[PDB]
């Protein structure tokens, strides 16, 4: 509720000091954009040199044991991602200490709708609801200067009836589904535009951000090109090459593609495994794979050429990239590929698409790595975290390339399995809602991380529906390893073919807490993402009867 | 021949201004190895197609009419670094190992003749070393014509003008710089793809320095041009080589 500036300046206030700082920034927490924030946040620090810590948090769960035990010296505090759906005011209580209150706790979360406890009553925010949802946004604000603090008889009753008149618009408030309005890092760049810093890999950090997302709608991400575009156009390295040079050498934008990891793969590898592409030409099907082929035929590619790595496939080829897709894509209905994107070359290394670099995060996540082995693994992520924060900077490319070698990998895993789900046709269409559960499958242990799951529901999701008429029918997964049958199912939402018309705010967030404050049966939200839960083998079934109904949507 | 000298220029340009941040790997490639007494260079493909794209794809087109090109543009490279004046230096072999896509044994059919093939295979037997030449003088039989011939790489007559004829020209073997040459076996791996049948063995030709780089029976993946030569056994039925540059085995192998 605040200037960006003025919030900035405020935590500047309160954090110099000596033995300083002391600020615990908290990174959080599976999110990509959460990295592409706090890198940048990160590196604003560094250039007042002041002091911080950062922390890997995974579960929300988790974070209460950190702040309830490790807290001394620290007037002021930041937190991403976190907050904006439960309330850390009772969630951490607080326990009002000292107005002009010790310790600003700053919340970045691009999650709507805000907690109602959160925005009014300021305590421990400093809200960072600025500026998506100002809004109004009259429905929170009638919420408490009505509620607070709130012949005699009919004034009794005209009360009441008031009240309750208030709590039925409220009750439709906070109640609803999680959906992201603009990307934190934006925000942080809009923020950081006002400090006055244009930097080159700042502004990547940006696109990386915007970026993170495209997988999961935009929603609003349509019209961030202008943001970011205009941003582009405000730098620039040089006015013409002057090939390379080899330094700046800088990003730049270049016809990019939905197809997966067209670079540093194979290109019929590259169409084979993209996510979009699986489903408009069902390659699943045998009978559809071939059409890709005959897409090859038409293109003049030939097959063994499109076998071979894209760094060494003929020039022509190269040349003719942004024209026979042109020529052809558009007879097979796949002529929303092409996206203006962005891209930067790193000169004699190669060059980078925006989208595959999230991939290779992404890659880095899960992989190139009762209660004490779930720890243990979270503990595992939590290692694995920084493995792939590393790769962010530019000074080593190194391993950045040991994410490439796994992203390819996942899909060939991912795309894999998901072909042996569509065998079994084991969609179950159900009456309300879609619904899919993996009772048994190879390597589960890829499948332990949510966002493996996120990205296995996406392209399952993506795949039923082209559409393909009726209905996007939100989708549900299961699987398990090990852990005693934690059987991790998340919550997904519907994929419109590039018209979207509406969010349509998934709905499986309230679904699940209707059932956890009815039976709870070994419900367990300890994931930070309220579409996510775990549930055991004895507790699904009777789980999934009442995840059937009563349907709220 | 003015474009052997554009070629050479950019590949003169692609040895001194090449930078990985921030030491030149090839520019140091080259002093670490001449001091050992070396005499090679390996280039790393992704760095060549990251520093010039036309490069590579005229290296990728007429291997064998342009890798000559490179050697004498690396060697003329060494004349200012190895030493300075104001002898004798031999013209490096150039070694490059790149990943591209494994082609394997049994899918070598014509059509890739003549363009750079990466493959899989375990050597059978090594054989015996055996001289090709490099630079030799020749003398004339009657009019004693002094000739030095520059022999390259990669058969070539020697020619009969200065009765006199039909071919008067001996060698001087007391002055002819002369290399090694290996002859490698491959046997295609036993995994893949023998099916039923007895699998196929092309044979090779190593040299300088890549000789008796490889005990016979490890795996390898050699790099190389593809490449045919005639060998009288009709017709016409010439019989297929690979040529390598260069060899890496697998891991490790020491």
């Amino acid at each position: 509720i605040s200037q960006f500036s003025e919030a900035y300046n405020k935590i500047l206030r309160n954090s110099s000091s000596h033995s300083s700082c002391q600020l615990v920034i908290f990174v959080s927490c599976l999110n990509i954009d959460a990295l592409c924030a706090t890198k940048m946040l990160s590196l604003l620090f560094k250039k007042q040199l002041v002091q911080s810590q950062i922390v890997p948090i995974f579960g929300y769960s988790e974070l209460r044991r950190h702040y309830s035990q490790l807290d001394d010296n620290i007037n002021s505090l930041l937190l991403v991602g976190f907050g904006g759906v439960i309330d850390l005011e009772a969630f951490l209580e607080i326990d009002p200490q000292e107005q002009s209150f010790r310790r600003d706790i700053y919340v970045l979360d691009a999650h709507r709708p805000w907690n109602l406890d959160n925005i009014f009553g300021s305590q421990i925010i400093q809200c960072f609801d600025d500026g998506t949802v100002d809004d109004t946004l009259g429905e929170q604000k009638e919420a408490y200067y009505k509620l607070l603090e709130l012949n005699d008889l009919s004034k009794r009753k005209q009360r009441k009836k008031q009240i309750h008149e208030y709590e039925g618009v409220l009750e439709e408030y906070y109640s609803q589904g999680t959906t992201v309005v603009n990307s934190i890092s934006a925000q942080i760049y809009s923020l950081l535009s006002a400090i006055g810093e244009t930097n080159l890999s700042n502004l990547w950090l940006n696109i990386l951000g915007t970026t993170s997302l495209d997988i999961a709608y935009a929603q609003v991400y349509n019209r961030l090109y202008p943001l970011l575009q205009d941003e582009v156009k405000r730098l620039t390295p040089s006015s013409r090459n002057s090939v390379k040079t080899p330094d700046t050498l800088t990003l730049n934008i270049q016809p990019d593609y939905y197809l997966f990891l067209l670079r540093h793969s194979s290109l019929y590898d590259s169409f084979y495994y993209s996510n979009y592409v699986n489903a408009k030409l069902s390659l699943w099907n045998e009978n559809g794979k071939k059409r890709l082929h005959k897409m090859f035929a038409r293109m003049g590619i030939p097959l063994s050429t499109a076998q071979e790595t894209w760094l060494y496939m003929d020039h022509s080829i190269k040349r003719e990239l942004g024209i026979i897709f042109d020529k052809n894509l558009d007879r097979y209905g796949l002529q929303d590929i092409i996206r203006d994107g962005f891209v930067r070359t790193l000169g004699y290394r190669g060059s980078i698409s925006a989208s595959e670099f999230v991939e290779a995060l992404t890659a880095l996540l899960e992989v190139g790595n009762s209660a004490q082995k779930l720890t243990n693994l979270r503990k595992r992520w939590v290692s694995n975290f920084w493995l792939s924060w590393d790769a962010l900077d530019d000074r080593k490319v190194e391993l950045l390339n040991r994410g490439i070698q796994l992203a390819q990998d996942l899909q060939r895993a991912i795309f894999n399995t998901g072909v042996a789900i569509l065998e079994k046709k084991l969609i179950k269409h159900l009456r309300i809602y879609r619904l899919c559960v993996l009772q048994d499958g190879p390597d589960l242990d890829l499948y332990r991380n949510p966002l493996t799951l996120l990205r296995l529901g996406n392209w399952l999701i993506e795949c039923c529906a082209e559409s393909e008429d009726k209905q996007l029918l939100p989708m549900v997964l299961a699987s398990i390893d090990e852990n005693t049958d934690t059987y991790l199912v998340a919550g997904l939402t519907p994929r419109y073919p590039r018209g979207t018309k509406k969010p349509i705010l998934n709905n499986f967030s309230m679904a699940f807490q209707q059932i956890t404050a009815e039976t709870d049966a070994k419900v367990r939200i300890d994931n930070f993402e309220s579409s996510i839960i775990e549930i055991r083998r004895e507790d699904l079934s009777p789980f999934l009867e009442k995840l059937t109904l009563s349907g709220l949507l | 021949d003015d474009d052997n000298t554009e070629i050479i220029k950019s590949f003169k340009n692609f040895i001194l201004e090449f930078r990985l941040d921030s030491q030149f790997i090839y520019r140091d490639q080259l002093r670490n190895n001449i001091l050992v007494k070396n005499y090679s260079l390996t280039v790393n493909m992704e760095h060549l197609i990251g520093y010039n794209e036309d490069i590579y794809k005229k290296l990728s087109d007429e291997p064998s009419d342009i890798i000559p090109l490179f050697e004498t543009a690396i060697t003329q490279v060494a004349k200012r670094i190895s030493i300075l004046s104001r002898n004798s230096l031999p013209t490096f072999q150039l070694i490059l190992n790149s990943n591209a896509n494994q082609i394997p044994l049994r899918d070598l059919d014509s059509e890739h003749v003549s363009k750079i093939v990466r493959l899989s295979g375990i050597i059978i037997s090594t054989s015996v070393l055996s001289s090709r030449a490099t630079y030799l003088s020749i003398m004339c039989r009657n009019c004693r014509h002094t000739t030095s011939i520059t022999i390259n790489n990669f058969t070539v007559s020697l020619p009969r003008s200065c009765n006199c004829g039909p071919d008067p020209y001996i060698i001087i073997h007391e002055s002819s710089k002369f290399i090694d040459q290996q002859f490698l076996k491959l046997q295609e791996i036993p995994e893949l793809v023998p099916v039923g049948e007895m699998p196929r063995n092309l044979t090779m030709t190593c040299d300088r320095y890549l000789t008796n780089k490889v005990i016979p029976g490890t795996r390898v993946t050699i790099v190389g041009i593809y490449s045919i030569y005639n060998s009288k056994n009709g017709v016409a039925i010439r019989t297929p080589y690979i040529k390598i540059l260069g060899i890496q085995s697998d891991v490790e192998t020491s």
